[PDB]
């Protein structure tokens, strides 16, 4: 999930 | 477990300087300006999604929880920011400083003017209580932790009550009294009802549009898919 | 005008006598449950809770002085989320269940025989769960109410700020009913927070309720009522 | 009419 990825950053 | 330790000012302060910037879009038509506020939403997410790692308490939870906050919130945390970019704007939304649009552009959209209508009355509401901006950063804060909390979970319900505190904080400030600050606090918090009523007619809508196409993002996609 | 010279025990009082009675069901336990029987129960109960509903809202202090035009366009607004937070409210006492009647107490599996309700039913027991564990007094519940009445069409419209009078005279009204608890002055507002909050959820249940109910009349699962129809139609 | 409006005048 793109979501995932960017709060992941 | 920072989040808990700041005062009102500290509170405050973070949520001011957490704040998103107001970004740009690019004789207009159904799927252009259909286009140009999708565009615009999907740029306003990226965004959003550093806000909410400054707002205090949102970091200490898991991915998991986070994820979910943010499907539950986006749209809603979208809507009361052009509702309060639209205040000193009356009878005009403002999703762009170059996009100005008035409730008849709304129709250029088939079933958008109704949503416009009710992003305009919140417009008004919030210039009749004349909402201050850091009024408005609580608020924007309490949609983010209390759209998704009940569908680990006391620890958001202090932040929230953080949130609280912080509001009565800025009313007491501002020379309310004391029946003042609480009828404030309901006041502002009963529009939030009616942000998550709009928010929801809007999931609707967009989800309408994605089945008869203009396109859409794959992270705009992603959140749609979220609340079905 | 009389709402708003009512001191916050005249309010609460009033509130209380006004409260609409417990309605049984439909329910025939000589058959077994399927998704259109199942329906059929919860909108024969619904609609008759709608009259009782109405009576009910007429006695709300402020309601009465509105026009009849706002009157209808309030209640078809706000409807559900009524049904919702009284069905919500009487399910305090029963963990896991919802008592839609004395003689109708479902649990989410039963939900699961109509499709798409049991998404609604989670909910609805979660906000249960939630007044449960806030310890929900039976008269901040009818003050909620009445908010929810008041405050769910108010925006889709002088006589707003005579709606808004009459709310801020219940938020008077709430946070007398926690001083009056002995919760100190900050538990006070945020309980106050913690309640209105609740309250975006109930709207947000309402709108997923009022999809699942428009789909299942428009797949003829349910005959509505003439009554029931037309508080749908407010909403589409 | 709406069966509401007629309702409310009981
Ligand atoms: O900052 C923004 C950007 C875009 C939008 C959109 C405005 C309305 C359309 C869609 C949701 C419902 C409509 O399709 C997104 C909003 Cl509310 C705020
Ligand atoms: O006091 C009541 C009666 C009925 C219902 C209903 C329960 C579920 C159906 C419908 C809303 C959505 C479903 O179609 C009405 C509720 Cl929440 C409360």
């Amino acid at each position: 999930k793109i979501l995932h990825r960017l709060l992941q950053d | 477990s920072l989040a808990l330790s700041l005062t009102a000012d500290q509170m405050v302060s973070a949520l001011l300087d957490a704040e998103p910037p107001i970004l740009y879009s690019e004789p207009f038509s159904e799927a252009s300006m259909m286009g140009l506020l999708t565009n615009l939403a999907d740029r306003e997410l990226v965004h959003m999604i550093n806000w909410a790692k400054r707002v205090p308490g949102f970091v200490d939870l898991t991915l998991h929880d986070q994820v979910h906050l943010l499907e539950c919130a986006w749209l809603e945390i979208l809507m009361i920011g052009l509702v309060w970019r639209s205040m000193e704007h009356p009878g005009k939304l403002l999703f762009a400083p170059n996009l100005l649009l008035d409730r008849n552009q709304g129709k250029c959209v088939e079933g958008m003017v109704e949503i416009f209508d009710m992003l305009l009355a919140t417009s008004s509401r919030f210039r009749m209580m004349n909402l201050q901006g850091e009024e408005f950063v609580c608020l924007k804060s309490i949609i983010l932790l209390n759209s998704g909390v009940y569908t680990e979970k006391d620890h958001i319900h202090r932040v929230l009550d953080k949130i609280t505190d912080t509001l009565i904080h800025l009313m007491a400030k501002a020379g309310l009294t004391l029946q003042q600050q609480h009828q404030r606090l309901a006041q502002l918090l009963l529009i939030l009802s009616h942000i998550r009523h709009m928010s929801n007619k809007g999931m609707e809508h967009l989800y309408s549009m994605k089945c008869k196409n203009v396109p859409l993002s794959d992270l705009l996609l992603e959140m749609l898919d979220a609340h079905r």
